[PDB]
């Protein structure tokens, strides 16, 4: 294990260090071009000394021809010293350039790491979904097709679950049946439960209460609203959840007013009860 | 404002220009220094030197903060009556001016005074390092509230 | 099972016990277990009595080194000390073991000081190893199916492995939960092989929805960190955007397909809160405690990356107008909040922004395509920001820039004031309203020597209404906003503006010692055309002063006072003034 690459990681833009007296946008602008000018400095710098070199190259590859065509030739003593030392010279600050070479090689390793150095791109993809329309929805057949499924598919499970109230799995239930259920069905198994309440089912009845009490409430919600209902439980449970005493106590007034609902609804259904039958 | 100053310059950074406008006096007294757009004509002639094209230095920093301070102080601009930009530069290449001494505040306090009047004297490279003018500082305002 | 996984594709058939792979969980509250059986590779006893009896060393990086120098896997664990982190919460493990050329070995220990290893037979087992436990007494809740769900999916649910539980609930039945992970992940495999639905499914399995998306972006990145993104952009706008309190989750991050944390004050800034996504790695330098990232200036860097290349697909999708409106609606307040406190892209981010200008009925128009259409010698943009649409719709003000067929923009709600107080240009141009300290507009000549002619000719008036007037008004001149009423107010250019001053009013918390200093001087307009004002010089003239010009002016004064969107401070006062001549309008008071 070592960590000791990852640890001269900087940024021209930090922002938890800061000062109570400095202004932190001219601070980042500061920060970042005296450290793009550095790079170009010594930018610079560099392509100078790669030219240098290049040069130095050059001159190497002529003195070493030089010293071929000496070396074919013959008889020119003072000038094979006088290029002697010529070359001696060019390996003098041969090693000079190779000295300081060497040195900026060794600091390049110690200069500070970047983004731009990091980092290099390989991909990159996008996308619209712009998919065509979404639905167009009739007022007549719909209300069959969907409908006698979503009968089938939840009547029972529906009558499984209602029989209690306990809040976590009445919330979670919940949530599965905004995630699939609808509200035609709702409402029929509201009247389902309004014209079984002759049995007189006391847990059972403050349950279905509850149930239609919470689906009225959520679809005048989303219709003033303008929301698909099915997207609109959260802010629900979050209210209902941590409902306190006196948001208890609204519930009950309210339930009160839904009660004087059901006598009417009681009455009307005994009229009918007595007309039909 | 002089102890943010010597924040920003601890790590070794230089500012270019601290002209007075480049302050906002934010809630209370509170100094914010900006950068976009009494000293915006009266830096050193080490702007005006043009050789090697890097005449930049602290000193400049340190000459302009100790003007500009000074005449925030004083409250009035120096070098209102004769303005000849050319003929400036000119006088400057050879016969160049001094600071007038009438021009003074008569509160003056002693400690800035001395200061003030120990930053030039010959060469304006000698200057001091920021945290002993911050301890002057300190010492001359925790030494005279009253007593 | 990574290990032997590896291992079967050089000779496969050695794998003649056994021809599949699965995880289980078998809770037990009979005897208090949590056996744990896997089908990895299993272990011998030399390796196992000499590397798991020492504390610190794994050996999975010596087995990685044998393997060659260059390979093709990206395997997790390097610290060795994670199996002695299952005390933390336990008093006593056994270790059931085989391996296929080894015998049947059962390890115990309890903490102490030693342990032990024995032969055994029993039940046979193929390849895999077991661990049983005897959980403590006060810490019998970890049991429960719920509290276990609950932790799986929050922590690892992408293992692309599978498994599964065998709890019994109410003959009785086995349950054989399977579904714990069945989400494999997306980024891992070639982008280009993935068909559109499942951007589409995975987004509802990743936050618990059931609409659909908007955009995507899947870009990757190597170099020395490598990572990937899978960034999305939601459809409906939630209500609870601002709710904050409940600790932010929307973006995670993942080092090997692990959760380690989630934050989003460091990863991304605060008003592209909106943005979900996975932020997947292969290596980081992670903490013993494998939930931190120390030296956290990576946490930094990651940030401009991730805005940088966020900041292409939003300016992207600038083509089709017609998504560009249902996105437009919905999130331009994060937009208008980031173009506020930004410093590195703000040119850039000058041209996303829509208005409705005095030329489109009820379409928005881009700012940077406003540039196309103006006069020549006109100088800077024109605008004006109010309180309602239809209220600025008919402003006095603008029936006098409105004559000469010019442009205007209508910024109206508190933010639009937050944006245009900091932006103060847009390609050469300036931003300048018309409440502004008097704005000239260039134009013909002749017009200027009448209006100096007023100037010079209605000094009086002007000099003899400021000592009825005390101390409320600046100055009062006559400018050229005015066609259809006689009066009205501007402010200064030092100085708050109308609306803000009642954004100021309206905001909860705030001191009460800042409307002393920068309350904006108030500045009178009035219009020479509209024959009360020329009515009034015949009895300026006349009257030197009387009771009737100073109800007229007061009266006249307060009115201007309304017509700029100001409220004042005592409403009875001109409510008296108003029933005190409907009576004369049906005749006897008395
Ligand atoms: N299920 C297992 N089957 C066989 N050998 C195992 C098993 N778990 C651990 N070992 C062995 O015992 C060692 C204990 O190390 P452990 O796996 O707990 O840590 P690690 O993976 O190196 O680190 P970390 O848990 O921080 O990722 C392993 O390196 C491996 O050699």
């Amino acid at each position: 294990v070592d960590y000791s690459v990852w640890d001269h990681i900087e940024v021209s833009d930090d922002e938890d260090e800061t000062h109570p007296n400095i202004d932190t946008a001219s601070l980042f602008r500061w920060r970042h071009q005296a450290r793009v000018e550095r790079m170009e400095q010594f930018q610079k710098e560099k392509e100078e000394l790669d030219r240098g070199c290049r040069e130095c190259k050059r001159k190497v590859a002529e003195c070493q021809r030089k010293l071929k065509e000496l070396e074919v030739a013959e008889g020119g003593k003072a000038e094979l010293e006088r290029l002697q030392a010529e070359a001696q010279q060019l390996r003098k600050e041969e090693r000079s350039w190779e000295q300081k070479l060497e040195e900026m090689r060794k600091k390049e390793k110690s200069m500070p790491w970047n983004v731009d150095t990091l980092s290099k791109d390989g991909f990159s993809k996008s996308m619209v979904n712009t998919k065509p329309e979404k639905t167009e929805e009739d007022s007549e057949e719909v209300r069959e097709q969907k409908h006698k499924t979503f009968v089938e598919k939840y009547e029972k499970q529906i009558k499984h679950f209602g029989m209690l109230r306990r809040w976590d799995d009445s919330q979670k239930y919940l949530s599965d049946n905004v995630h699939l259920v609808c509200e035609e069905t709702a409402n029929y198994l509201v009247i389902w439960c309004i014209d079984l309440e002759v049995e007189e089912k006391c847990a059972l009845m403050e349950q279905v209460a509850h149930q239609t009490i919470v689906m009225q409430f959520i679809l005048e919600l989303a219709k003033s609203l303008k929301v698909d209902p099915r997207a609109c439980f959260r802010q629900f449970f979050t209210k209902i959840k941590t409902a306190d005493r006196q948001y208890m106590e609204g519930f009950n007034d309210e339930l009160e007013a839904f009660k004087e609902r059901v006598r009417g609804r009681a009455k009307l259904r005994i009229e009918k009860a007595m007309k039909e039958y | 404002t002089a102890q943010g100053m010597d924040y920003l310059h601890a790590k070794s950074i230089i500012h270019r220009d601290l002209k007075s406008n480049n302050i906002f006096l934010h809630e209370d007294l509170t100094v914010k220094i900006g950068d976009f757009g009494g000293s915006i004509l009266w830096m050193a002639p080490e702007v005006i030197r043009m050789q090697d094209k890097n005449p930049y230095s602290f000193q400049s920093d340190v000459y302009a903060f100790g003007i500009v301070l000074y005449e925030l102080m004083t409250g009035q601009l120096p070098y209102s009556n004769i303005n000849n930009r050319d003929q400036i530069i000119f006088m400057v290449g050879r016969g160049y001016l001094s600071p007038d001494l009438s021009k003074v505040r008569s509160n003056c306090p002693k400690a800035m005074k001395r200061l003030m009047a120990e930053c030039l004297k010959k060469k304006r490279d000698e200057r001091p390092l920021f945290p002993q003018i911050l301890a002057s500082i300190e010492l001359l305002a925790r030494s005279l509230p009253k007593i | 099972l990574d290990k032997i996984r590896y291992e079967s594709l050089t000779d496969p058939s050695k794998l003649d016990s056994g021809k599949e792979l699965k995880i289980d969980i078998i809770p037990n509250p009979q005897e208090r277990t949590l056996t744990l059986v896997d089908t990895g590779i299993g272990m011998t006893k030399a390796d196992l009595i000499n590397n798991l009896g020492t504390i610190a060393k794994s050996g999975t990086k010596a087995f990685m080194e044998a393997l060659q120098a260059g390979a093709d896997i990206s395997m997790i664990g390097q610290f060795g000390v994670g199996f002695y982190s299952a005390y933390l919460v336990a008093e006593k493990v056994v270790v059931i073991t085989k391996h296929n050329d080894d015998e049947q070995y059962a390890w115990e220990s309890s903490a102490g000081g030693s342990f032990t290893v024995r032969a055994d037979h029993g039940e046979p087992i193929g390849r895999g190893t077991k661990v049983i436990l005897h959980l403590k007494e006060d810490q019998t809740e970890y049991l429960e199916e719920r509290r276990v769900k609950e932790v799986v999916k929050k922590h690892s649910q992408f293992i692309g492995y599978p498994i599964t539980l065998y709890l019994e609930k109410e003959k009785e039945k086995y349950i054989d939960q399977e579904e714990l992970n069945k989400t494999k992940p997306i980024w891992t495999r070639n982008p280009d092989d993935i068909t559109q639905e499942e951007y589409g499914e995975f987004y509802k399995s990743l936050t618990n929805d059931w609409e659909d998306h908007l955009a995507v972006k899947h870009f990757s990145v190597e170099g020395q960190l490598e990572f990937r993104a899978l960034l999305f952009i939601p459809r409906r706008a939630p209500f609870d955007l601002f709710e904050n309190k409940k600790k932010k989750n929307n973006i995670k991050l993942y080092v090997r397909r692990v959760f380690i944390m989630d934050s989003c004050d460091e990863l991304i800034p605060e008003y592209l809160n909106f943005i979900r996504g996975v932020v997947d790695s292969e290596d980081l330098p992670l903490n013993i405690s494998r939930e931190m990232l120390q030296q956290s200036k990576i946490l930094k860097v990651i940030r401009k990356n991730i805005v940088k290349k966020c900041l292409e697909l939003f300016s992207e999708l600038a083509e089709d107008k017609e998504n560009y409106k249902k996105f437009y609606e919905a999130f331009s307040k994060n937009l208008k909040l980031g173009i506020h406190e930004d410093s590195t892209n703000r040119r850039r981010l000058s041209e996303l922004l829509r208005y409705h200008t005095s030329q489109s009925g009820d379409e928005m128009t881009s700012l940077s395509e406003y540039v196309s259409r103006m006069k020549e010698t006109q100088k800077s943009i024109y605008y004006i920001t109010g309180e309602s649409k239809e209220q600025v719709a008919n402003s006095a003000f603008v029936e006098r820039v409105r004559k000469r067929g010019f442009e205007v923009v209508y910024m109206t709600e508190p933010i639009d004031e937050y944006c245009v107080q900091q932006l103060k240009e847009f390609d050469g141009k300036s931003l300048v309203s018309v409440t502004k300290e008097g704005l000239e507009l260039p134009e013909d000549e002749e017009e200027k020597k009448k209006m100096e002619e007023s100037k010079a000719k209605f000094e009086n008036l002007c000099k003899l209404m400021k000592e009825i007037l005390d101390k409320k008004v600046e100055k009062v001149t006559i400018s050229n906003r005015l066609v259809s009423s006689p009066c009205c107010i501007v402010t200064s250019t030092y100085g708050w503006t109308a609306n803000m001053e009642r954004i100021m009013k309206a905001q909860a918390l705030r001191d009460n010692s800042t409307m002393g200093y920068m309350m904006a001087k108030k500045h009178l307009e009035i219009n020479p055309d509209h024959p009360i004002v020329e009515t009034l010089r015949q009895k300026a003239e006349a009257d030197k002063n009387d009771k009737a010009v100073k109800d007229l002016v007061v009266l006249l004064f307060e009115t201007a006072l309304l017509s700029s969107g100001f409220s004042l401070e005592d409403p009875q006062t001109h409510s008296n003034r108003i029933y005190r001549m409907i009576k004369l309008g049906l005749g006897i008071d008395e």
